[PDB]
RNA sequence: CGAUGUCGGCUCGUCGCAUCCUGGGGCUGAAGAAGGUCCCAAGGGUUGGGCUGUUCGCCCAUUAAAGCGGCACGCGAGCUG
RNA sequence: CGCUGAAAGCAUCUAAGCGGGAAGCCCGCCCCAAGAUGAGGCCUCCCACGGCAGCCGGUAAGGACCCGGGAAGACCA
């Protein structure tokens, strides 16, 4: 189980035996690895990557201390790979080969306060033939008198996306290391420029 | 405002 | 003259070995000692009973096909919610609970009773940490 | 009338040693152990291993008869040991060792590769022809029935892997 | 396998085991099978 | 009865299982293929239209299937009328 | 559906024991989650301040306020 930090770029495409092949980009390396959790020490195997370096002047002690105890500079995000023990003291794309198979984690777009249609797929009201003020409601949301109230988990209007995602499965296309590039076949959850993280795939 | 008859 | 009401003691601890033992008789006797009802000074308002150590509760033992057939349930509030788990699988997966569950079923409802099931501390395997306090081994 | 009480005759040279809930059986093929009530009572004697319950009740008698045979069994399986020969029958139908393995080529897309447990041996003589032979008597048998589930007798045709002596049972599909 | 409340020999030779706590009429006709239930 | 809004539709479900489909079986008057019948199984699935306010039902074209029921014949301080 | 096997010389999947066996069950996958008051763990940082398990200030590491904003967002966060 290997896995990295890294950066959506953007989408785009390239040509790969006469197909159209869409592409994200991801900037995954370099990780120095910062912390090894092992079973002695923390009850489980997991190692800390950093990514980005910071600013040390934004770094305040207890996070100087953290880095100092690592002999690694200071970077801007901490993110653990659980159950993976790199050889080396840094982790590249080159952990990747073409062909290979990955699961892409990031923080989904957020939607803010969803309405039923968007969040849910509901189908809402009709639009004429007398539908009164409830085009877009979700209709009833019980019985009656028994159970005489509203389950929990009832899918209702509220706050949308900006949570954890994991999209599986996809294909690594290419790893180009001069640039510490990684691209992969499809989809990936949220914005340019967000956060994610890139495991070897747990689909077999 | 319906009637019960 | 009126009822005698005790100052408050420093509580004993105690150790009990569940090997062996079936599970709601032994219950039972935690469950009088957590309420203290065996000291003669005994009073019902406040938590005055022993601390009780359990060693070996993975080792309790069950009459009939209990094993198989006494279900433990747990409700999450959630449609569907209604989780059925037999006892060799709590014994196989969380044994401990199994003995916590029998104490609490016997202790008092209310704001009391809580903190008396807090005053129970069971272990699987033979081992506890609770050597600073040095429980004194009683039989039942 | 009775199971329990026959006596066991043990060959020369068998040893059965007792001990709580065990009986372990060593012969020239191997040893076996065999778990035994506590409530029954095993006996060596010369030649001989004789097995005695405490009273008259359901449980004691049905235990008393199981205990014997179980003990006779295993005297039996280290000396003379056990086999179960089957026999294949189908036009395409045949086996072959692969090494220590059972390949059946049995009208499958594939073939079948059965692997001997510890304790067990298959002996192929013949095209159709099948041994599974082993000490534990049990153990053969399950090999065995492993073995024929592959392909079970048809209910139509004389196809399938048969146990020897197993009857051709059929019926007629017109 | 015939499953009913009435369970009985059908013919000389079903013979009626009880296991796993329930009542079966076993039989070389398997149409002779039955579960209590 | 100093008021517990009554059909159907829509919307949103959720539960039962006497199971429509899909999974596992036994028996068959089971050759194979395809069925019948009973057993286990509620995880998921269970289409779009013509007619009528309709529920129901019939019909068209499909489908693995086009399940049956409870929830104040679920749901009008959610809509319709 | 079996293996081995009594009771019950036979037979029996069972009474002792052992196999096989479902889209179902547990785990596995994805997400939440220590208010899990049973409030867990690890890495790092500061440190015995001054005045009659309490009070009163001034501090530490840190934090908040305010500001420029943001594919974060009703406000808040
Ligand atoms: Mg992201
Ligand atoms: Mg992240
Ligand atoms: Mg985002
Ligand atoms: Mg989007
Ligand atoms: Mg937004
Ligand atoms: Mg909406
Ligand atoms: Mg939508
Ligand atoms: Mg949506
Ligand atoms: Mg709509
Ligand atoms: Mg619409
Ligand atoms: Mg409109
Ligand atoms: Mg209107
Ligand atoms: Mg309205
Ligand atoms: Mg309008
Ligand atoms: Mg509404
Ligand atoms: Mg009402
Ligand atoms: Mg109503
Ligand atoms: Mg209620
Ligand atoms: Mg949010
Ligand atoms: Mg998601
Ligand atoms: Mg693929
Ligand atoms: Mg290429
Ligand atoms: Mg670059
Ligand atoms: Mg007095
Ligand atoms: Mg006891
Ligand atoms: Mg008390
Ligand atoms: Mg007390
Ligand atoms: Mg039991
Ligand atoms: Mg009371
Ligand atoms: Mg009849
Ligand atoms: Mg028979
Ligand atoms: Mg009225
Ligand atoms: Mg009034
Ligand atoms: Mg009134
Ligand atoms: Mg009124
Ligand atoms: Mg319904
Ligand atoms: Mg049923
Ligand atoms: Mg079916
Ligand atoms: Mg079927
Ligand atoms: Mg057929
Ligand atoms: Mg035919
Ligand atoms: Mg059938
Ligand atoms: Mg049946
Ligand atoms: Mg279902
Ligand atoms: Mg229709
Ligand atoms: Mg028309
Ligand atoms: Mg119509
Ligand atoms: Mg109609
Ligand atoms: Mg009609
Ligand atoms: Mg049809
Ligand atoms: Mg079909
Ligand atoms: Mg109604
Ligand atoms: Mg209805
Ligand atoms: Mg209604
Ligand atoms: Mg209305
Ligand atoms: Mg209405
Ligand atoms: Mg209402
Ligand atoms: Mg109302
Ligand atoms: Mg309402
Ligand atoms: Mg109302
Ligand atoms: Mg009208
Ligand atoms: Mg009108
Ligand atoms: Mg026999
Ligand atoms: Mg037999
Ligand atoms: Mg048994
Ligand atoms: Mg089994
Ligand atoms: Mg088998
Ligand atoms: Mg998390
Ligand atoms: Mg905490
Ligand atoms: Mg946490
Ligand atoms: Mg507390
Ligand atoms: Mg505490
Ligand atoms: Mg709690
Ligand atoms: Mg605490
Ligand atoms: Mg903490
Ligand atoms: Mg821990
Ligand atoms: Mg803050
Ligand atoms: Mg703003
Ligand atoms: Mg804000
Ligand atoms: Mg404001
Ligand atoms: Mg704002
Ligand atoms: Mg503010
Ligand atoms: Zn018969």
């Amino acid at each position: 189980m290997k896995g990295i930090l890294g950066v959506k770029v953007g989408m785009t495409r390239i040509f790969r035996d006469d197909r159209a092949v869409p592409v994200t980009v991801i900037l995954a390396g370099p990780c120095p690895v910062v912390q090894r959790r092992t079973p002695e020490k923390d009850g489980y195997t997991a190692v800390q990557l950093g990514f980005l370096p910071q600013n040390p002047k934004r770094v305040n002690r207890p996070l100087k201390g953290h880095f100092a105890k690592a002999g690694v500079e200071p970077v801007r995000i901490l993110r653990e790979i659980r159950d993976f023990n790199p050889e080396g003291d840094t982790v590249t794309v080159e952990i990747f080969k073409p062909g290979e198979r990955v699961d892409v984690t990031g923080t989904s777009k957020g939607r803010g306060f969803a309405g039923v249609m968007k969040r849910w797929n509901f189908a809402g009201g009709p639009d004429s033939h007398g539908a009164h003020k409830i085009h877009r409601h979700p209709g009833s949301i019980g019985n009656r008198k028994t159970p005489g109230r509203v389950y929990k988990g009832k899918k209702m209007a509220g706050h949308y996306g900006a949570e954890r995602v994991t999209v599986m499965n996809l294909e690594v296309v290419d790893v180009i290391p001069e640039e510490n590039l990684l691209l992969v076949k499809g989809a990936v959850p949220g914005p340019n420029g967000g956060l994610v993280i890139v495991r070897e795939t747990k689909k077999a | 405002a319906a009637a019960k008859c | 003259m009126k009822t005698y009401v005790p100052k408050q003691v420093e509580p004993r601890w105690v150790l009990i070995d569940a090997e062996g033992k079936t599970l709601g008789r032994l219950a039972t006797k935690i469950a009088t000692l957590l309420r203290g009802k065996h000291r003669p000074d005994w009073t019902p308002n406040v938590a005055m009973g022993d601390f009780v150590v359990v060693v070996n509760a993975d080792k309790i033992r069950v009459t009939g096909k209990k094993l198989e057939q006494k279900i433990y349930t747990r409700y999450s509030g959630y449609p569907g919610g209604l989780k059925k788990i037999p006892l060799e699988k709590m014994l196989a997966t969380h044994p401990e609970r199994v003995l916590e569950h029998a104490v609490k079923g016997m202790l008092p409802k209310g704001p009391l009773g809580r903190r008396l099931f807090k005053r129970l501390k069971v272990y699987a395997g033979p081992d506890h940490p609770h050597q600073a306090q040095r429980p004194e081994k009683l039989e039942v | 009338s009775r199971i329990g009480r026959l006596p066991i005759p043990v060959p020369k040279g068998v040893s059965v040693e007792v001990a709580p809930g065990r009986v372990k059986v060593k012969g020239p093929k191997g040893e076996l152990e065999v778990p035994v009530s506590p409530e029954m009572r095993v006996v060596v004697e010369e030649g001989v291993v004789r097995v005695e319950r405490p009273s008259d009740e359901r449980r004691h008698k049905s235990l008393h008869g199981l205990t014997r045979t179980l003990i006779a069994n295993a005297v039996k399986g280290v000396s003379e040991g056990y086999s179960k020969e089957l026999l294949i029958k189908g036009i395409g139908y045949r086996a072959r060792l692969v090494g220590r393995a059972l390949e059946l080529t049995v009208g499958f897309s594939h073939p079948v590769v059965v692997e001997p447990p510890e304790g067990i041996t298959f002996e192929v003589p013949e095209p159709t022809r099948v041994r599974v032979s082993g000490i534990d008597k049990q153990k053969v048998g399950q090999v065995a029935a492993n073995i024929r589930a592959i392909r079970k007798p048809s209910a139509y045709h004389e196809k399938g892997i048969y146990y020897a002596g197993e009857p051709v049972r059929l019926k007629p599909g017109k | 396998m015939k499953v009913r409340a009435s369970v009985k020999r059908i013919c000389d030779k079903c013979k009626v085991i009880r296991r796993h706590g329930r009542v079966y009429v076993i039989c070389e006709n398997p149409k002779h099978k039955q579960r209590q239930g």
